[PDB]
């Protein structure tokens, strides 16, 4: 190319200046580079200094290389080909430079190039790189492998995509030759490469699986950590996708993994420990472990202690041996259930009461970890353990306090189910104290644990509501920011647990001011809104009218957040390369808060909706690609329908066809909320609903006859069908034979409320229009009517009119034989109310 | 039961402190 002395001297001068200890020289060197980088020719100088300029020292050559790298990831589109090709050429030609720093710099350049732009645009990178493995010089093959490894890491899928002509059909069968290789580094690269294409079930690998597995075993004997680490994760991945292939060697594999899990090198052990975690997901787990389980449990238990460094760090967090071991134990507990207890109880006895806090803490962890799996088996021990754990809450070691919070929370169901004064009361008391711990980890552990307890206790908290709030409020003034987020969640779940009991002037006055205070601090782009808003949602629903003095600004901000999200999305859709896609969670939380507001206030939200474009915003939300957005919007739709239908009615003709295209059970909660919504709009439409029925009925009937459909979806589907029939018996009653069974099965099990009332009025009207529609399945109807504890008088008369009607249709004889099949409660009930 | 499904409770569970 064209490097001239004057040019070179200037850049070297600038490179020297960038290495100055002087802070001002630095700031002005920054702006000097700022200008130069936009000149493609400058990049030519940069690579030249890296690869060609032998004269220059290593940190100078490499820094030139790195500046170039930054350029290749903010300006690469604007590179002409002539410079690009000069860099590409110059890199691959120096990939094995005897300087490790130069080698690394060249390497980042290659891989960054491939990454940012070269996608398929570098057609002969991979082919040359592969052949560069066959080369003589050690550094050369090492450098090439390093590059390949990195390419596979961020590029993984190069096969599954096929944007280049199936390139992996060449590479994979090429790595395993180097498994055999004399040097540890190369072995690692080779394995680390192959490993990238296991879970993907990569064609090239799957039809080469035997060669892989054989070569892996050949490595089992290797003592080089990096190799062990990679072999370990190979086996883990293989276990998930090629179960068939490793059964015949399973004993030897388990023996190997169990050894490595006990490796003194933390990293080997962690990769080894993943084996147990994924093995526990396979149905063949019990059979495979029989010879090794007795050793595995104590080994897992021992790795669940904090490491020595973590102990030191936590005095003054991501995946590690402790977490993996604890997670593995958790799943194994769910697999073995009560069979695990004889393995674990002798360990617990030595751990739970131990004089060394680290050992004790691990014991408490274990106790918590196994809670879900071994719950039945632990019941006998809880009258002793729970009081003991309660004591541990005031242990003088913070790390003991925090884990106790969690473990106790894992046994919340049992606690709540016992007399309140024996466990619940003292537990709640000590948790509250612990919420105000001076230690921040404890604060959140306690707060998290209390929330869990709240969820389980529900109304059982009502007597202690004042005492609870005292602490939660005080925490507002105590907590820094991170823990205020968990606190909002605890308040949120409290509001859900105690419902309307929360509606007291004193409670509102102590609770609301600090909630709004943080509301005013937070900006519309701060994710920390999510917990606050979700908290507000629950409070609003619980407070109802009590929320009146607070609604307006809350309402405005939410609509606004939805508006700006929709805006940002359109803007991004127009020019993706210039405007960031928005975080739709802001929209989800805002809709969900508007839903709560509407549920809480009911009719009293009218004035706000009157002044609002919320419905025109909803129209786009309902059509969003993201299920949760639709799910939130259908919920708000249902709420506004009940609260102030006059504003909704104009939109129905647009809204219905969309509701009709979202009755897809694949999206349970979207389907559910759409279904609920259409039931509520029915009631408001009356017979005006007739034209919309066909676009919705067939599907609802399909969904209510569908196996493996959640209880709640089926209940809403039944109610809605009931409701459609009430307003338009003529359109729906012909379908009676097809839905009456599951309709009845589903609704006999629900509480007597307005919705059930509404749905049964519908089923009566339909029977009056098509009685031969129920005759064959009348027992179901009988049972469903018998499920009513206190039906309204008119609904009752409808019932006995249908019952009397049926008995008269079949005559005293057929009736008495039909009623023979009545369980006693049923036979008895329809004489207390119905005289049949 | 009969009514809308929300993810609020689930979102709170995701944010909750866990030792693993």
């Amino acid at each position: 190319w064209k490097p001239d002395e004057q040019g070179l001297q200037q850049i070297l001068q600038l490179l020297k200046e960038s290495q100055s200890p002087d802070t001002t020289i630095q700031r002005t060197v920054q702006q000097k580079l700022e200008q130069l980088n936009q000149y493609p020719d400058f990049n030519n100088y940069l690579i030249f200094v890296l690869t060609k300029l032998k004269s220059e020292d290593e940190p100078t050559r490499s820094l030139s290389g790195l500046i170039l790298k930054n350029n290749v990831k903010a300006h690469f589109q604007n590179f002409p080909n002539g410079v690009t090709d000069f860099i590409k050429s110059e890199c691959l030609n120096n990939i094995g430079d005897s300087s490790p720093l130069i080698r690394a710099t060249v390497g980042i350049l290659i891989t960054t190039i491939a990454s940012k732009g070269e996608l398929q645009n570098w057609p002969d990178l991979l082919p040359k790189l592969c052949s560069l493995l066959d080369s003589e010089d050690y550094n050369t093959c090492e450098g090439a492998f390093g590059a390949l490894q990195k390419i596979c890491e961020d590029s993984a899928e190069i096969l599954d995509s096929d944007v280049l002509d199936r390139p992996l059909n060449i590479m994979i069968p090429k790595f395993l030759q180097f498994f055999k290789h004399s040097s540890p580094k190369i072995r690692s690269h080779a394995v680390a490469c192959v490993n990238q294409f296991i879970i993907s079930r990569t064609q090239a690998l799957m039809l080469h699986i035997d060669s892989f597995i054989e070569n892996l075993f050949a490595l089992a004997g290797d003592e080089e950590p990096e190799v062990r680490k990679n072999v370990c994760r190979a086996l883990v991945m293989l276990l998930e996708v090629r179960m068939d292939r490793l059964l015949p060697h399973m004993h030897n594999i388990v023996e190997y993994m169990l050894q490595r899990t006990q490796d003194q090198d933390e990293n080997v052990a962690l990769e080894a420990c993943e084996f147990w975690l994924t093995l526990a997901e396979q149905p063949i787990c019990k059979d495979v472990l029989v010879r090794h389980l007795p050793k595995l449990i104590p080994v897992l238990v021992n790795g669940m202690k904090y490491s020595d460094i973590d102990i030191i760090l936590l005095k003054g967090s991501d995946w590690n041996l402790r977490k993996c071991s604890a997670a593995a134990l958790d799943v194994l507990a769910n697999v073995y259930r009560d069979e695990l207890l004889p393995h674990i109880l002798p360990l617990l006895k030595e751990l739970l009461f131990h004089h060394e806090w680290v050992v004790k803490e691990s014991g408490i962890l274990v106790l918590g970890a196994i809670a879900e799996g071994c719950m039945q088996g632990m019941i006998p021990y809880l009258p002793e353990l729970i009081p003991h754990l309660i004591q541990c809450l005031s242990d003088k070691k913070a790390l003991v306090r925090s884990i106790t919070c969690w473990t106790l929370s894992r046994y919340a169901h049992w606690v709540v189910s016992q007399p309140p004064d024996t466990y619940l009361k003292p537990l709640m008391t000590e948790l509250l104290k612990r919420i105000l711990d001076s230690n921040k980890r404890v604060q959140e552990a306690a707060c998290s644990a209390f929330a869990t307890l709240e969820e389980e206790a529900c109304t059982e908290l009502v007597p202690y509501l004042a005492y609870i709030l005292d602490t939660l409020v005080f925490a507002f003034s105590k907590y820094q920011h991170k823990n205020l987020l968990i606190l909002y969640d605890a308040i949120g779940t409290l509001a859900d647990s105690v419902g309307h009991h929360l509606n007291k002037p004193e409670y509102i006055q102590m609770l609301m001011p600090p909630l709004i205070q943080k509301w005013n601090m937070l900006k519309d782009e701060d994710k920390d809104l999510f917990p606050l808003l979700e908290c507000l949602s629950s409070v609003a629903t619980a407070l109802q009218s009590g929320f009146l003095p607070y609604c307006e600004p809350v309402y405005q901000r939410c609509v606004n957040l939805v508006q700006k999200t929709l805006a940002q999305a359109m803007l991004n859709n127009a020019q993706p390369d210039q405007y960031e896609a928005p975080d739709k969670d802001f929209m989800i939380v805002a809709l969900d808060l508007l839903s709560g507001l509407a549920e809480g206030l009911g009719g009293n939200i009218e004035q706000l909706v009157a002044r609002s474009n919320i419905l025109t915003l909803m129209y786009q939300c309902m059509q969003d690609k993201m299920p949760e957005v639709r799910q939130s919007s259908f919920a708000l739709l249902g709420d506004l329908t009940k609260a102030c239908f006059q504003h909704v009615k104009p939109c129905i003709a647009d809204f219905m066809p969309i509701l009709g295209t979202n009755l897809n059970p694949e999206f349970i909660s979207v389907c559910n909320n759409a279904t609920w919504a259409i039931g509520e709009i029915s009631i408001q439409m009356g017979i005006e609903m007739q034209p919309y029925i066909p676009m919705v009925l067939h599907q609802l009937v399909e969904i209510i006859n569908r196996p493996n459909t959640p209880k709640t979806l089926l209940e809403n589907t039944a109610i809605t069908i009931g409701r459609l029939g009430y307003v338009c018996p003529q359109e729906v009653a012909p379908m009676l034979q097809q839905f009456i069974r599951p309709w009845c099965t589903s609704l006999r099990n629900i509480r007597d409320n307005e919705e059930k009332d509404s749905a049964f009025r519908g089923i009566c009207t339909m029977i009056s229009v098509n009685p031969s529609g129920v005759i064959q399945d009348f027992i179901f109807f009988c049972d469903a009517v018998a499920s009513w504890i206190n039906p309204k008088d008119d609904l009752r008369d409808m019932f006995c009119k249908i019952l009397h009607g049926f008995k008269n249709q079949v005559g005293d004889e057929n009736w008495r034989r039909f009623s023979d099949q009545f369980p006693l409660p049923l036979k008895e009930r329809l004489a207390a109310f119905y005289g049949v | 039961g009969p009514g809308k499904m929300d993810s609020r409770g689930e979102h709170r569970q995701d944010r909750r402190e866990r030792p693993y």
